[PDB]
């Protein structure tokens, strides 16, 4: 129709690398013709094809014509040539949260209660629309103009009319214990993992570090959770809330956005 | 995509663009138009069964934004 779109490398000015991620490199870029700036990432079609994961290149970009919020990198569009395929990408001007936490060890209350509030409203809209994250931690996570979080990846995430899926997904330290049991499981696992991201944020490592996979299994699945000494009251009693065995005991989106540590710290802006 | 850092992609002009265009936000269907389906097979130039094989992952109730 009137709204499908020619896009080629040649509609585009490569400015500089943004870095490495899974299966190609980043870039900052514009649009020759409207001076747009994007982020291009470059993705090798045959490392994808290599590793299987095809489908969950179509799960992004599907979840991507569906989905938009402030706290969510938007992809503009897509397409490809022979070898690579091109996401572009809404630019992140302060770049990777993990970079900045490379500075600092641990964030401030505020700067993390308002990642959390950003992410609780994201993933309710999310949920609403019956996507399931299943990989929220820092490395996923970029920065815009003004500091606003930004969820950069769905590639690990699927769109789920009964919200009950099986897939084990994410990465080691954010695995929820009904995933690493090999159960079915709803979206609940996302509230999990926002408690574990609370934790890593404030505390510099994740609650269930450990030497060994078998152990952090083991630390998991026991909610084995030890604050620090340095952790104020409000936000260990938010992590003791979402980090919890059972999924339905887990405290809800709505609460965390009401929670008073969220409520007391977070100095959260959105774009216009 | 590895060229000589033109000067637009850097310090205040990067800034400045970065700015203007976070006040003003351009109509984004007018710019990038549909997101087109994904057809595996044409983008990897092979046929497998998860290609065609969906799970109710396939299924939308609420529209496309853009
Ligand atoms: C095969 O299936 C898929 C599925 C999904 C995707 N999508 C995808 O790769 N999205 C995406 C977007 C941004 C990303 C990344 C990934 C990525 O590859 N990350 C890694 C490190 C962990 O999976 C997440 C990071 C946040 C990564 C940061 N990059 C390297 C620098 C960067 C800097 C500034 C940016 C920017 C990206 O995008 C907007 O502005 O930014 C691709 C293939």
């Amino acid at each position: 129709g009137a709204n499908s779109r020619r896009l080629t490398v040649d509609d585009f000015e490569i400015g500089r690398p943004l870095g490495k991620g899974k299966f190609g490199n980043v870039y900052l870029a514009r649009l020759k013709e409207s001076h747009f700036i994007v982020a291009l990432k470059v993705l090798f079609k045959s490392q994808i094809e290599k590793e299987g994961l095809e489908h969950q290149l179509r799960r992004e970009i599907e979840i991507q014509a569906h989905l938009q919020h402030p706290n969510i990198l938007r992809l503009y569009n897509y397409f490809h040539d022979a070898r690579r395929v091109y996401l572009i990408l809404e630019y992140a001007p302060r770049g990777e949260l993990y970079k900045e936490l490379q500075k600092s060890d641990k964030l401030d209350e505020q700067r993390t209660a308002t990642i959390i509030e950003e992410l609780a409203d994201a993933l309710t809209y999310c949920h609403d629309k019956k996507v399931i994250h299943r990989d929220i931690k820092p490395e996923n996570l970029l920065l815009g103009f003004r500091g606003e979080v930004k969820i950069a990846d769905f590639g690990w995430s699927v769109h789920t009319p009964s919200l009950r899926r099986k897939t084990m997904c994410g990465t080691l330290d954010y695995l929820p214990p009904e995933m690493i049991e090999g159960r079915t499981y709803d979206e609940k696992v996302d509230l999990w993992c926002i408690g574990v991201l609370c934790y890593e944020l404030l505390v510099g490592y994740p609650p269930f570090e450990s030497a060994s996979h078998s152990e952090t299994y083991r630390r998991i699945l026991k909610v084995d959770v030890r604050f620090p000494l340095s952790m104020p009251l409000g936000a260990r009693d938010l992590i003791s809330r979402l980090l919890r065995y059972q999924p339905l005991e887990r405290l809800p989106l709505a609460q965390i956005l009401k929670h008073p540590w969220v409520q007391a710290h977070s100095r959260r802006v959105l774009p216009p | 995509p590895r060229k000589p850092i033109p000067t637009w992609a850097r310090g205040t002009p990067l800034s400045q663009a970065i700015i203007h265009q976070y006040y003003h936000p351009p109509n984004l269907l007018e710019l990038f138009g549909t997101i087109l389906p994904l057809d595996l097979e044409d983008i990897f130039k092979k046929s497998k069964p998860r290609y065609h094989k969906r799970t109710s992952s396939a299924v939308w109730n609420s529209p496309p934004l853009q």
